[PDB]
Order: structure tokens, then C-alpha cells, then sequence
């Protein structure tokens, strides 16, 4: 009973001061001061059983167990950005956002949050490869787009990289020409003229720039169609400009 | 008449074999079971008191 | 899942009265298949 | 207290006759952990004891036992109500202690004035099909009967998410004279189901005026049918201390048939036919025994059990011996929640002998029963309308046998087809059974009189 | 510690017996054969043997351990079999030389030969614990660690000394615990009993939908994550296949199957059938073994892990519920486990409540049933987890009106029907709305059917249709085809086509493969659009003849469709049942004219 | 030590407790016959021992006992073929030697040679229906069902004769890659009834292939028991010693259920539905248990049960434990063999849970599981279609059941006809089932795919 609650405050307080460390949350750490308090000092399991036994400290374990749910899921949300970063009043109006909610883990952005961890996931345990390096592209642009844009907002771009990221894990290895055309189907079909620049790194535009030139590069049976398409794999970023001038080459 | 005798002959000559084909085996397996069930349940309570 | 307490009894009925309608419709079946025989001879003469 | 030995959940102890029947012990155990028991049987220089909770932990020598020196009892408030709270001793039900102000015993050992008071309002949970087929008055036990294939735990908790929601209308009706409380007994269920239940309840705002009592399924039958006796004898101190009529709901007596056939198996008692004991009928009536009319007319006690039958069959000692006990039976159907209509009955078997003297004035009409014994012979000539017209064809079937069948279905299909929220008044009921009832000619009829037939048809 | 006094029959009498507690595993003889303490009246107590022996001599020594039986938690449970009573099968198998149980065996919990990766979570020195806290992890499967490390329950204290990651053994402790003093010293692996339930943080209401990856079973009631299922029937329904193929086309995290006596040939066939194939949820390396825990139990072998295998796989599905991860229980059969509760009650002697089984299978069932459900895992991180079990009940006799599926049908809350004369057609197990029911069903529909799915008008409107066709089946054959009409004829066409389409599992070229709601929902809207076309064509005059031979290659095409693999040009909506719409109007068109 | 008493088939002596259980013992009478018996029950001055060979005429003062010191084990040699004898442990009839050079346990796990893989071979046994039909192959149980009208025998002692030279045009067509072995065990049968399945063997086949198990019905219950472990152990060490497939035939099975269900009722325990005993499933398991593959990868062990009906219904234990239990099932109807079929199999309730491993795939086409599951299900629409034209006939009946009738007509005399000497292969019978499937439609053929049928159309 009391032990329940006094792992699910010193949890509480340990997922709170690996939340943020810079004190810029004050309005989800001024709900959980009653926690913090007795996670600031020193102190064993006999006094804070005590303290919250003798009616001193919170001893709702379903209430405690949803609280810490939710800070568990901001502290996921949060974590699941990175490299991006997040504003904090945007963090903290998601927070309030998603704490004004009946449930939790009942709408979309649970279900967002785990498709981009198992996007992630996915990911995190492969070796490099076309499907890899689109899908790690996608993922950084849908993970700077929802740093930038929140996940209250049902935008389309972030619906259309999710799907595109789901349709990519749905796949399996011997689906090479639809990994291709569902990523040159996807760039094609974005408005800006480069869907990588200024979020993710030269280097993985130069190596899918590479890895599309390396594919359309052994189905040219000319020197000219090997030479202008040739002319295009000096650039180190991706545009439509490369695979529509690469299309009609082909 | 011989046409209304002749269309009912064919109704009751269908509903003389079906009444007699599906009737029987139902209640008689049914109450055979039942039957067979319940001796063994009824003796299961005496020989258990018994014993 | 199926009643085992009071089923037989329930049965006994329905198996008599099918047993005795079985019976009556045959006899009806008989009785009409000869009218229809003798309506048979009776509308070709 | 040294224990000897232990077979089971029951065990036994080596000691004088000190302690008396339904003494409560404390059993120390070598793990760290102190159960409760009652003793469930005492003899000469021996006690026979069954654990409450767990019987993993049980040693010889290495344990010890000691007695209490109280009786086992719950202690019942008037601040029960709006919380969850829990007559075990776990940490699990929102608190193990209720903290009430007066000490009660779980058999009505102090008072029990019930059994010989008659009721006098008629109630109503918003249902037109029960309340039409079935009149239930203030004090009365009408059992809703269950059977093996069928939700019957969905149909419960659509019993209780109707609780609440007709205190309001009870008291424009004039049926209840006083305020309304609820009393949640579970013993035997799973904690799906009771959850389902309560975050019903929660749901629907009723959960101020009701209190639930939490009974797991791997406890001992002992507590479990302990916990029936607690929550009668909370409503029935509620309901004549506070002066309100009080409604509980007990579910399931299928589990508390089972606990008290598991139970008996290291006593001088011996079970009776079907493993079930032969004193089934005290145990049952000592639940039944807390509810009906209070003394002096201060408010009402009305209980409701939910019972499921395993067998399906109405000759089993669970439907059997509580339908003694109860008056008459509303019966489930199977047949129609496979069809998609909620909640299924048959007003074939069910009958009510009491409900012409239990209805009153200003809150029903006095045709109630007459539409409703052509009702249920409507149904009853539908069903054999139907059944007589399977084999056969369209031979056998007359006239009123096509009404019949016609308005079997009808009925079957508009006054069984409802809500699990929905409430309606007796009136309304009554002119749906007498605009659904308007499927058949006046000279057909003879379950009602030619006065009051004729003025309303 | 004891000494045997008497064995008569299975049961074994052990004097000087004052430690032991009730249910207590031990070692009786010198056989080292399991066994457990059932009873016990005064010095000499009552221990029941489990295991089959002829060599047990009247006055051998009894070993106690001094602890219940349970099975072992920790990483190295994936990718192996073992037995009820915590033994290795494959040490057994390749030690011994036989694959069952010998007559008298010993071994460890767990393998330990086997070095596994343990890594260090998000905890530090100085910080507060609990029971249940993701401690660590352990790398076992190639996706993700499904071998979580985490604390015994009932356990807390402050993390002293942290171990840092590396290769280490189940045997060699990595963590300890100060909490007043030195209590004592953790390892990678903890014990737990498993005739106590483990404690859970919180109770939540199953209303999320589990992907089972059957048509059948999704399309007329699917089951939810945390709920109970129950599916009665004779030999010869396919238990087996819809474990296997409900274990590798389901999407959860954890499969745990749970043998309770078998005949050996399907446990062989299960589990060499689990690694052989492909798991279709992002997985490779053997996806279905690595993440499946098989439980070996046969018909001949001993009462105790056939009774406490509901028990061991209970609780390793509550360690891997509390772990975080969603897990999904498959057991077969409950039946055998109670007909081992009634053989121990009768060689016991005591009193049985009917046909030798005793009146505690509805407390015991009520237990395992209790014990698992949806809910938070416990823990001071607060995950998300799930436990569904699925057991399948048989007969004692041939007749349905047994405790045990009497029980289990009334204590569940979702029933799955079985015919017998469907089950001669192959369309075993085949069941629509006549015997089986579903309460979930419309928060399963509701939920589901928000965006992408439109399953409760045509699962309402094909539950009524094949409601319907029972009695238009039974008034063709009682009566006759002539008084029924045209619309009884398409129901009962569209009721044998959607039976035969949806109730049938075994292809006749290769095995079915996985199948969403949403492939289904495409031939229940085919199956509802050609119902409703070929009614309401025959309004303004069709022949029947016309129009069934007017429907043509869209029957042997909508049978083909559960043998192809999904993904063939979308996820929710396919290419194939596409056309069949706009055949169907065009046959219905030319019909009509 | 001396026999205190006698009731029944068990002797109760008195004697200390430092015999082991399982211990042989022999009685010695003033008749000058030994008979062997094993310790059941062991305790301190009484035991309780059943007597395998006789049932009365044991002195209580007149008698003595012995104690061997030796478990219970039977002598399981390599020399067991061409050799009668019954099983008792010992030739009762002064025949051949059952002396061998290894000993094996009966008590269920000897070695624990159960295969843990899921085999994949094709079984020939002669019969059209049980070979496509049934889906049988190396290692699977497969029970024969009776009656008391039919000739339940007969049709084990024609299916054994044409299961016995079906084997070497297997072995000759690639279908087995060793020795094949018989196991004949007979249990509570006559001696007219063994000298005609004798006769049989011996006529169509030798005598020095198959062992001789007979068994007395003069004999307890408890001599006629100890045969299938006896004959388990043959052939456990037949299979395994030299890796030769072994074919055991058990009949009767309402002897061997008839002996431990008869013994139930003096002792002290508890017996279950029907008289039997609770551990009946555990005797049975134990016997069914030690089937399938054997070590090495080059034995099998093949389990044909006959086991005869003693009441004609579906409610007794032993047919649906035996059914469950078994990887297969048989159904004998007495209807096919009435019309003049021979063999009456019928392939209706016949549904096994291991179709898939039984199908073989490298000795024979794929398309036989197709072909099997498309003729069974036409079959039984075949069969509903005869019941419609038992009900109607010519009145409701369509076009689709007429060539249903026509194509079960023809399947039904075309397939289930054959003599009793001659055997048939897969390759036949496919085209046999494709030629009597082909007069169906395209329109009706719709759950076959349409590269297999229209290869065949």
C-alpha cells in the first residue's frame, strides 16, 4: 500500500528531475512539489511510509499511478524528439493538454508516440540500408516537424509521414522498386523543394542522393544517359529536381 | 376436387415421412442421455453418503 | 449446455404425439391417395 | 494455539473449548503475514477454523494461532456511501478499515425486524417489460434468473447503471417517501466484471449515493459468503437507522453455491445431492432473511439477487430452493440475446401471485396484471403457435394462433428492445402493453374483464 | 527431514512433518520425484506424487526445499521448452537421451550455460526502488529486449551498488539492495510461487481491440486485449491450429502457450512448426520461437505440472505483463487439468461434487480467470500491459452439461462456438451468432470501426442473416423448399458462402495466412452488397438461377483470398474485392432488365 | 507374510511395510497354482495387493505370501515374433518363451521415446476412405469405432489383413524405409473370435510377423490389464532395438475400461460419471502416451485401438475420452454395412486434429489433402442432400441436390466398395475421388483453387 506510493513518488521524482534538470517546467513541477519535496532530501522507505500513512503525503496509488503515467508519457514524448528540441511552453500546454483529456491513452497521440518509438525502434536495432536511410529520414523530419508542431495539432504531414513510415515497415526485403517509388512518390509529392535540408545531415541526403544514382545508374544502357545522369551525384542534398530530372533520363 | 386431391396428396405424403423421420430420434437419444445421466448423478450423492 | 432435470417428461408428450400423428397422417395419406385414385379413374371415364 | 493439521481451507487446532461459534481468530503464520479467521464449527477439546484469505502458509509447529475474542462483524456508518470500502482487510479496496461509528453483527444478532411487515409502495427500475410482466413493490423479492451461455453479467450491469437514475423519478412518481440508498454486494465474480460495473457506476454519477463492496474470486467461500451477510446487514442498519429505503443487489449466487460446496469438506456436515450441502436453504434464507418491511415503517429494505444457472435446467437447487424462498421468477432468454435485443425475458414461466395486492394507488393503474396475463397466454399461444406450425407448416395454426405468433414477435422485439440507461414511468409501460396489446380482437379475450377491457383496449 | 511411513496408490504419508506448509514442493524418496503437500493431520502429512514410480521403498527420506513450487522469472525463458514443475526439456533431452520425462529426473530451474547481456536502465546509486521498476534489460530478441530485469514483488529498498553492463550469469549477482541494513543480494533472475497471484499497480477496462489475425474470429466477435474466451467442443475442432496461428499471426508482444496433456505429436508439431515459419509483424531469426514460450505437458506425465502448468504459465504471463509488454496466453486444455484435479481428488478420497470432479474447480478456475485481464503494470515506472487468456474447454463424457464447461462458460465473458456438422465440412471451428457471444463486441466495433473500419452494419446485418438461416434451414427441411421463397434461398446461399468463406481455415493449395479486419470487412461488405443486391433484384423480377449463375468467379475468388498474403496493394482496402462490387452491380443490373 | 481377507478381484493381506510399491509378490495355495499379483497399497500392518491371475479361493490361514524383491518389469526380448503366449508376465499356456536380454518399465515413462517433432509419412492401410479420408501415417493413433450390431471384428481383422500387405507396396513404392512389425493383443475375447483373426493373419499373411497376446475371459480384469504394458513394451523395444515400424492392435478396450472400471466400487476411492474410476483418463493416456516416433529417426510406433460401444450412444467416457485422446477417429456405421458396403466406414463424424502432419508431401502429390477435404465436405453436403431426399425427395429438392445425391451415390458405392484382400494406393485414389468429383460443377468446386481443379476439371 504505502510502498506502493512511496516507489511511485520517488519514481515520480526521478522521472521528474530526468525530465527537465534546467527548471523550466513550473507548471507541471508545481503540481508535483508534494513529491518533489520529500525527493529533495534524504530520506528511507520507513519515513516516507510514515509520512504518507499518517495522512502527510499523497496515498492515492490510482490517482498517483495515472500522474505518473502521464509525466511518463511526456517524459517518453519528450525523449522520443531527440536530436530536435522542444519549446517548453509547447511542452507544457501538451501537458496540459493531454492531463485535460478522460483518457490518456486513448486518442491519437499515444498511438503517434508509439508509432514514432516503434519507427525508432525499428530503426535503432538495423543495419544501413535504402529502406533504413528513408524511413531514419522520414522519421527525423516527422520528429522535427511534431518538436516543432506539437502533437495537438492533426497536421497532414505528420498523418502522411506516419503512414508512409508504417507502409515502409510493412514491407518486407525483396521490395526494393516500391521502397523507391513510395520515397520518390512521397518527395515528389512534398512542397518544399528539399524535404531533408536543414533537419537532418548532408551526409544521409548525399547517401540516398548516392543510392538513387547507384540505382538508376546500372539500368542506363548509353554513355550519355550514364553521363547526364552521372552529372546529377555531385549535389549533397536531395531535391525533385534530381529525381525528375533522373525520371526522364531513365 | 382431384386437382385439390391431388396437390394435398403430395403435402400429405411429404409431411407422413418427414413427421415420422425427424421425430423419434431426437427425444429418444435426448431422453436416453438424460435418463443415463441422471441414474448415475442420483446413485453418485448415495454411494458418496454411503461411503 | 442442455436441460437434464425434467426433460423426459417434456418429451414423453411430444414423442407420443408424434407418434400417434404419424399414425393419423398415414391414415389420412391412405384414405386420400384412394379418393384420389377413384377421382383418378372417375375423371378419365 | 497450536494448529494439529490442515486439509484444505479448513483447519484444525489443539486447544480447550474457550472461544464460541463464530469466533474470530488471528492466525500467525512463519512468512511474515497474519490472516483472519471464524471459526465454522467447535467441538469438545478441537475448532475447526477456515482461513479468509490464502491457505499458503500453513505450518505445524512452526506456526501459532491466537484468538481475537470478538465476533466477526462489520462496522456500518452513515459515511459509507461515496466511497469504496471493503469488509476483508485489504489495502486494494480505496482502505481496508471503514471506520464506522456503531458495531453490528453480520446475522442480526442485536435486531432483525423483518418478515413481518407488508409492502406498501410499488418500485420501479425503469424497465416496462419487468415491472409490466412482474409487479415489484417496496420490500419484495423479485430474482432475475440467469442462465449458462448468456450475458448475464452485461444484464447486472445494466441493473446497476439503472440504480441512481430512478430515485428521481421515484419521488415525482410517489413511490419513494424518503431518500434513496444503494448497497453493492460482489462475492464470486471476477474483477472484469465488478470493474465494468463501477466504472459504470461512475460513469453514470450514481456512485455518491452507493456503496461497492469488493469480493475477489481466490478468497475463501467463507468470506465471500460473509460478505452478503455485511452488506444486508449495512443496508438494513442504513436503511432503519436513517429512515431511506435501501435496494442492494447481491451477485452472483452461483459463486456462493459453489463456495458453500467447496465448503463442508473436513466437518461432521456432510453434502447433500449434486455436491451441494443439505442446508442450503438456511444459508440462502440467511441472506433473505435482512430484507422486506422495517419496523414502524421507518423506509424499506429491497434486495434483488443475480442468479446464473450452470445447468440451464429450473430444477437445480440454486433457482429451486431460492425461488421458495422468493416470489416467483423472472426467467431469462437465451434465443433472443443472440438476436441483438436487451434484456431478454419470457413471461412463459415467470408469474407473479403477489403483485395484485403489492401494486398501489397513485403510482399504477389497476389493469396492470389483466394486460398482463393476456400477455403472457398471448405469448404462451405464440410459442405454441410457433412450435405447433415448425413440423407441420401453416395447417395447425388459427386464427388467434397467427396473432399470436405475430404479436410474440412483436412484443418480443418492441417491448424487450431497450435501453441499458433508459428509464420510463409505469404509465408509459402501461400504454405501450396496451398499444402493443391492440393485435388481437375483444372476442378472443378472457384473461380480463369487459369493463375495464372496454374502456381501455 | 521426513521419513515415508505408508504409500498406497499415488498417494505417499510422510511422519515427522512439523516445517512443511500446505502446497509446499519437496522431494519424496530417493527418486528425487516431485511432489507436493496436499493435506496433513497431526505429525504425519499427506504428500500427493505426481510423477510416475515403481521404486519408492516404504521408509526412504523426504527432502524438503522449504519453499512452494513456482518457476523461475528472468531472461532465457524465450527460445526454449520446458516443463510444469520449472524443469528443462532440452537438458533432459540431450543428457538423458529421451525426450519425455524419465522415471525420475533432476535438474536445474533454468538454464545456466548460458551467458546473457545484461545493461543497466535509467537507475543510479542513491535511488529509490520498488518491486516491479525496469531495473534492467536483457538482449535476447533481435527486434527488442523481451527479457526485462526487473525486481522481485514485495521488495524495496535504495540501489547501493549498481552493476555497469556487460556479460554476466543468471547464478552471479549484479544488484543490491540497503534497506535497514543488509538484507540481502539480487540477481538476474528471481523466484516467485505460483500458488500466489503477483500484485498488480492498477485495474483497467478492456475495450482495445487484439489483432488475432483470423477472419473468423475477428469478423463475428473479437476478443479484447484482457479478456477471457471460451470455446467448447469434441476432438477434432482445431485447437491446435487456431493456437498456432493466433500465436503467429498475433501482434502482441509475448505468446505463452500452456500445455495441459496432449496426445506429443501436436506439441512437436507446434513447436516445430513455430520456428519454421515467418512472424508477420516486423520480425526475423525465428520472430515466432523467440518471442513464443512453449510449456511441454503429455498425456502421461505427471499430475503436478499439468495442474500447476496453468499456474506457471499464469505467472510468467503476469512477470511479462508487469515486464511492460503485452502478452497473449493460449491454453489447451483446461480439461485435462481438471480431470487431473478429479484423479488427485479420487485417489485422495475425498468427497467430489459431480462425475469425480471436486467443488474447488470453480475457485481454481476462478483464480487463473481472475488473475489475468488488462491493467497498469506494477512499478514505479507505470507501463501499460495486457493479459489475455484464451482456453479452450472439452467434455468429461461427450456432453455439454459438465462443471467444467459449465464453469468456464458462465465465469468467462466471451464464448466461440463449434459445430459438429460443420466441423465435417471443414469449417472447423465455424460458429456465427448460434454459440457463440461476444459483450465487447461493441466497444470492439465502436472503437475500431472510428476511421478505418465500417464492421458493425455488416457483422449487425450478417448476424441476422445468418441468425435467419438456422430457420430457413430448418423450415426447408421440415417443410420444404416450396413454400420458402427466393430471399430464404440468397440467405441461405449468402449464409453457406460467408460460412464456407469466413468458418473455413483449411485451404486446399497452402495454409491460410494472416488476415486483418479490414481484408474482412472488405468480403463481409462483398457478402452484404451481393445479399442485398440479389434481394433486392428479385423484387423486380429475377430468376434465382440467373442470378446465382450470374455471380460466378466472385465465390471461387472471395475463397481464394484468405490463401493470398495481405499487403497487395493497400492495408485496409484491396484491389481484389473491388471488383466484385461493380460485378455485382452489373450482374444485378442485367439481371433486373 | 498370510492374506487377512478376499472381496473381489483384491486380496488384502497383512504384512509389514518394508516391501516397496510395485513389488512382485506371489500367493502360495494348498491347490498347488502360484499366482503372480502386484503391491498396490503399502502400510504398516496391512497392505492392500491385487492378484493378476484368479479371483477366488484364497485362503486366509490357508495361504502364504512371498516377497521377490524385484519391481514391477516385463522381459521385452527381439525374439517375441513367431512365438504364442498370453500376458500375464508369464506363458499361461506353456507356450513359447517370453524370456529377452532387456528389461523395460511399465509404468508409462521406461526411456521417454516420444518424438518431439511433427512426423511426415504416408500410411497405407488398403481402405480408400481411411487412407485419403482419415489421413494417417507413421506414428498416429487412429481408434476403430463399433458397435453392437455391426462387425466391429471382422472389419479390425479385414483392416489388419489389408493393412498388413499394404505395407510392402509402400516399401516397394518408396513409402517406408524399414521392417514393419505386428503386435497382437487380446483382452476379455473368446477363443472363436482370436481363431478367426488367427486364421485371417495366417491366411493372408504369416505367423512369425505378429506376436500372440491372448487373454482369457475366465481371467480378473487385473491379468487382462498387464497385457498393454507388456505389449507397449514389445513394441517400444521392438521399434527402438532394431527401428522397424510396429503395429499394435488393442482390442478390446471395453475390457481393459470394463477392468479398471470394474474394480471401482470395493476399494475406498471415488469413482466418476458411469460407474468408472477418476483415473481412467491417466490409464488411458498412459497407454496412448507411448506413441509416434521413436529414436534415430527410423522407428515409429502405430496404435490401432478396436474398441466396441456398450451402451450405442455418445454419452459414455470411453468413446469420447478415447476419441479425444487419440489422433484420429473412426466411425463404423451400421447403416452402410445394412445397404451391403464392405467395409461400413463412415467418413462423416470422422475429423482428426493432425490432418496437416498426417497429409504426407514427399511420398505422395499435395493435392490429396485438397482432395480429401473437398470429398469429405461434398460428402457430407451429399449426405444432407440424402437427408433432404429422405424428407422431400422429389418435392423441395433442387438441382444442386440432386447431383449432390448423384455424386454421394456414386462416391458412397464406389469409393466405401472393396473386398477384403485387396489394397489400394493414394495415386489410385485421388484419381478415383477426382473422377467421382468432377461431375460437380465449377460454380459448386469454389473452395478448391482453381489451378488444382482445373488441372483435374
Amino acid at each position: 500500500y504505502h510502498s506502493q506510493v512511496v516507489g511511485k513518488i520517488g519514481y515520480i521524482a526521478r522521472c521528474m528531475q530526468t525530465i527537465d534538470p534546467e527548471n523550466n517546467l513550473k507548471k507541471i513541477r508545481e503540481d508535483y512539489q508534494d513529491v518533489l519535496i520529500w525527493a529533495e532530501k534524504n530520506y528511507r522507505f520507513e519515513e516516507i511510509l510514515e509520512a504518507s500513512k499518517s495522512g502527510k503525503c499523497p496515498n492515492d496509488l490510482d490517482a498517483l499511478s495515472r500522474r505518473s503515467l502521464i509525466l511518463l508519457e511526456l517524459l517518453r514524448l519528450v525523449s522520443s524528439i531527440s536530436p530536435f528540441k522542444m519549446k517548453l511552453d509547447l511542452i507544457e500546454s501538451q501537458y496540459e493538454k493531454m492531463k485535460q483529456h478522460v483518457n490518456l491513452w486513448k486518442s491519437d497521440y499515444h498511438v503517434k508516440l508509439n508509432q514514432l518509438n516503434q519507427l525508432t525502434d525499428y530503426l535503432k536495432n538495423a543495419a544501413p540500408t535504402p529502406k533504413n536511410n528513408f524511413l531514419r529520414a522520414m522519421t527525423s523530419v516527422l520528429q522535427m516537424q511534431i518538436a516543432q508542431y506539437g502533437i495537438t495539432e492533426d497536421n497532414e504531414g505528420i498523418n502522411q509521414l506516419f503512414k508512409l513510415g508504417l507502409h515502409l515497415l510493412a514491407m518486407a526485403n525483396e521490395k526494393i522498386d516500391e521502397q523507391y517509388h513510395l520515397f520518390k512518390g512521397y518527395v515528389k509529392d512534398q512542397p518544399e523543394e528539399s524535404p531533408f535540408e536543414g533537419i537532418l545531415p548532408a551526409e544521409d541526403q548525399k547517401i540516398l542522393v548516392k543510392t538513387m544514382i547507384d540505382y538508376a545508374m546500372p539500368k542506363l544502357s548509353s554513355k550519355v544517359l550514364q553521363d547526364k545522369l552521372s552529372a546529377l551525384s555531385s549535389s549533397d542534398v536531395l531535391t525533385k529536381t534530381l529525381l525528375d530530372s533522373i525520371d526522364r533520363i531513365v | 376436387a382431384f386437382i385439390i386431391l391431388d396437390e394435398v396428396i403430395k403435402v400429405t405424403n411429404r409431411r407422413v415421412n418427414a413427421i415420422e423421420h425427424v421425430i423419434i430420434p431426437r427425444t429418444e437419444n435426448t431422453i436416453a442421455y438424460i435418463n443415463s445421466e441422471l441414474d448415475e448423478l442420483d446413485r453418485e450423492e448415495f454411494y458418496r453418503l454411503k461411503k | 449446455v442442455f436441460p437434464t432435470r425434467m426433460t423426459l417428461g417434456l418429451m414423453k408428450t411430444k414423442l407420443k404425439g408424434a407418434n400417434q400423428g404419424y399414425s393419423l397422417l398415414k391414415r389420412k395419406s391412405e384414405a386420400l391417395t384412394k379418393r384420389f385414385r377413384d377421382i383418378t379413374k372417375r375423371i378419365d371415364d | 494455539n497450536t494448529v494439529s493439521g490442515v486439509n484444505g481451507p479448513l483447519v484444525i487446532l489443539e486447544k480447550v473449548k474457550f472461544p464460541r461459534y463464530n469466533e474470530i481468530v488471528n492466525l500467525t503464520l512463519p512468512d511474515g503475514t497474519v490472516r483472519q479467521g471464524q471459526v465454522l464449527e467447535i467441538r469438545g477439546d478441537r475448532a475447526i477454523v477456515q482461513v479468509f484469505e490464502g491457505t499458503s502458509g500453513i505450518d505445524v509447529k512452526k506456526t501459532t494461532v491466537e484468538f481475537t475474542g470478538e465476533s466477526l462483524r462489520i462496522p456500518v456508518s452513515e459515511d459509507m456511501l461515496g466511497r469504496i470500502f471493503d469488509g476483508s482487510g485489504r489495502p486494494i479496496d480505496n482502505g481496508p478499515k471503514v471506520f464506522a461509528e456503531d458495531y453490528l453483527d453480520i446475522n442480526g444478532s442485536p435486531i432483525n425486524p423483518y418478515a413481518r411487515i407488508y409492502p406498501e409502495e410499488m418500485i420501479s427500475t425503469g424497465v416496462s417489460a419487468i415491472d409490466t410482466m412482474n409487479s415489484i413493490a417496496r420490500g419484495q423479492k423479485i430474482p432475475i434468473f440467469s442462465a449458462s451461455g448468456l450475458p448475464h453479467n452485461e444484464i447486472a450491469a445494466q441493473i446497476c447503471r439503472q440504480a441512481g437514475l430512478v430515485r428521481p423519478t421515484k419521488d415525482v412518481h410517489d413511490g419513494h417517501e424518503e431518500n434513496f440508498s444503494i448497497v453493492f454486494a460482489a462475492m464470486g465474480v471476477n474483477l472484469e466484471t465488478a470493474r465494468f460495473f463501477k466504472q459504470d457506476f461512475e460513469e453514470n454519477g450514481s456512485l455518491e449515493r452507493t456503496s461497492l463492496f469488493l469480493n475477489l474470486a481466490n478468497d475463501p467461500t467463507i468470506e465471500r459468503i460473509i460478505t452478503p451477510r455485511l452488506a444486508l446487514t449495512t443496508a438494513e442498519y442504513l436503511a432503519y437507522q436513517t429512515e431511506r429505503h435501501v435496494l442492494t443487489i447481491l451477485t452472483d449466487m452461483s459463486s456462493y453455491a459453489d463456495a458453500l460446496r467447496e465448503v463442508s469438506a473436513a466437518r461432521e456436515e456432510v453434502p447433500g445431492r449434486r455436491g451441494y450441502p443439505g442446508y442450503m436453504y438456511t444459508d440462502l434464507s440467511t441472506i433473505y432473511e435482512r430484507a422486506g418491511r422495517v419496523e414502524g415503517r421507518n423506509g424499506s429494505i429491497t434486495q434483488i439477487p443475480i442468479l446464473t444457472m450452470p445447468n440451464d435446467d429450473i430444477t437445480h437447487p440454486i433457482p429451486d430452493l431460492t425461488g421458495y424462498i422468493t416470489e416467483g421468477q423472472i426467467f431469462v432468454d437465451r434465443q433472443l440475446h443472440n438476436k441483438g435485443i436487451y434484456p431478454p425475458i419470457n413471461v412463459l414461466p415467470s408469474l407473479s401471485r403477489l403483485m395484485k395486492s403489492a401494486i398501489g394507488e397513485g403510482m399504477t393503474r389497476k389493469d396492470h396484471g389483466d394486460v398482463s396475463n393476456q400477455l403472457y397466454a398471448k405469448y404462451a399461444i405464440g410459442k405454441d403457435a410457433a412450435a405447433m406450425k415448425a413440423v407441420v407448416g401453416e395447417e395447425a395454426l388459427s386464427i388467434e394462433d397467427k396473432l399470436s405468433l405475430e404479436f410474440l414477435e412483436k412484443f418480443e422485439k418492441t417491448f424487450i428492445t431497450q435501453g441499458a440507461y433508459e428509464d420510463r414511468t409505469v404509465f408509459e409501460s402501461l400504454d405501450q402493453a396496451w398499444s402493443l396489446l391492440r393485435i388481437y380482437p375483444k372476442e378472443m379475450l378472457n384473461r380480463i374483464s369487459p369493463k375495464i377491457l372496454d374502456e381501455f383496449y | 527431514y521426513g521419513a515415508i511411513y505408508s504409500v498406497s496408490g499415488p498417494v505417499v504419508i510422510a511422519e515427522n512433518m512439523i516445517g512443511c506448509a500446505m502446497y509446499e514442493l519437496v522431494k519424496v524418496g530417493h527418486d528425487n520425484l516431485v511432489g507436493e503437500v496436499i493435506r496433513i493431520d497431526g505429525d504425519k502429512a499427506t504428500i500427493q506424487v505426481y510423477e510416475e514410480t515403481a521404486g519408492l521403498t516404504v521408509g526412504d527420506p523426504v527432502l524438503r526445499t522449504g519453499k512452494p513450487l513456482s518457476v523461475e522469472l528472468g531472461p532465457g525463458l524465450m527460445e526454449t521448452i520446458y516443463d510444469g514443475i520449472q524443469r528443462p526439456l532440452k537438458a533432459i533431452k540431450e543428457e538423458s537421451q529421451s525426450i519425455y520425462i524419465p522415471r525420475g529426473i533432476d535438474t536445474p530451474a533454468l538454464d545456466r550455460t548460458i551467458k546473457w547481456q545484461f545493461t543497466p536502465g535509467k537507475f543510479q546509486v542513491g535511488d529509490h526502488i520498488s518491486g516491479g521498476d525496469i531495473y534492467g534489460s536483457v538482449f535476447e530478441n533481435s527486434l527488442i529486449s523481451s527479457h526485462k530485469i526487473l525486481l522481485p514483488p514485495r521488495s524495496r529498498g535504495t540501489i547501493t551498488w549498481i552493476a555497469p553492463a556487460g556479460e554476466y550469469t543468471l547464478d552471479e549477482k549484479i544488484l543490491e539492495v540497503e534497506f535497514d541494513g543488509k538484507k540481502s543480494d539480487f540477481t538476474l533472475y528471481h523466484t516467485w510461487p505460483v500458488r500466489v497471484p503477483r500484485p498488480v499497480t492498477e485495474k483497467l477496462s478492456a475495450d482495445y481491440p487484439l489483432l488475432t489475425g483470423q477472419r473468423v474470429l475477428d469478423a463475428l466477435f473479437p476478443c479484447v486485449q484482457g479478456g477471457t474466451t471460451c470455446i467448447p467442443g469434441a476432438f477434432g475442432c482445431g485447437k491446435t491450429v487456431i493456437s498456432q496461428s493466433l500465436s503467429k499471426y498475433s501482434n502482441s508482444d509475448a505468446i505463452i502457450y500452456v500445455g495441459c496433456g496432449e496426445r506429443g505429436n501436436e506439441m512437436a508439431e507446434v513447436l516445430m512448426e513455430f520456428p519454421e515459419l515467418y512472424t508477420e509483424m516486423s520480425g526475423t531469426k525465428e520472430p515466432i520461437m523467440k518471442r513464443t514460450t512453449l510449456v511441454a505437458n503429455t498425456s502421461n506425465m505427471p499430475v503436478a505440472a499439468r495442474e500447476a502448468s496453468i499456474y506457471t504459465g499464469i505467472t510468467l504471463a503476469e512477470y511479462f505483463r508487469d515486464q511492460g509488454k503485452n502478452v497473449s496466453m493460449i491454453a489447451d486444455s483446461s480439461s485435462r487439468w481438471a480431470e487431473a484435479l478429479r484423479e488427485i481428488s479420487g485417489r485422495l478420497g475425498e468427497m467430489p461434487a459431480d462425475q469425480g470432479f471436486p467443488a474447488y474447480l470453480g475457485a481454481k478456475l476462478a483464480s487463473f480467470y481472475e488473475r489475468a485481464g488488462k491493467a497498469v503494470a506494477l512499478g514505479s515506472p507505470d507501463r501499460t500491459g495486457s493479459v489475455s487468456i484464451v482456453a479452450a474447454v472439452s467434455p468429461a463424457g461427450g456432453d455439454f452439461s459438465d462443471p467444467v464447461t459449465t464453469a468456464t462458460l458462465g465465469i468467462t465473458q466471451v464464448f466461440w462456438g463449434l459445430d459438429k456438422k460443420l466441423a465435417q465440412r471443414k469449417h472447423f471451428p465455424s460458429i456465427n451468432t448460434s454459440v457463440s457471444y461476444s459483450k465487447y463486441t461493441n466497444v470492439l466495433n465502436k472503437f475500431y470501426d472510428s476511421n478505418y473500419p465500417e464492421f458493425p452494419v455488416l457483422r449487425d446485418r450478417m448476424k441476422e442473416i445468418l441468425s435467419n438461416a438456422e430457420e430457413l434451414e430448418q423450415v426447408v427441411q421440415l417443410v420444404g423448399k416450396s413454400a420458402l421463397s427466393d430471399s430464404d434461398k440468397i440467405t441461405l446461399d449468402v449464409a453457406t458462402l460467408i460460412k464456407e468463406d469466413f468458418l473455413q481455415q483449411n485451404g486446399y493449395s497452402t495454409y491460410d495466412a494472416f488476415c486483418p479486419i479490414w481484408k474482412t470487412f472488405d468480403m463481409m461488405r462483398a457478402f452484404i452488397s451481393y445479399h442485398d443486391e440479389a434481394q433486392k433484384a428479385v423484387a423486380n423480377g429475377a430468376n434465382w438461377s440467373k442470378l446465382a449463375d450470374s455471380t460466378g468467379d466472385v465465390k471461387h475468388a472471395v475463397s481464394s483470398s484468405k490463401f493470398f498474403e495481405p499487403s497487395r496493394g493497400e492495408k485496409e482496402v484491396h484491389g481484389e474485392f473491388e471488383k466484385l462490387l461493380s460485378t455485382m452491380q452489373e450482374r444485378f443490373a442485367e439481371s433486373t432488365d
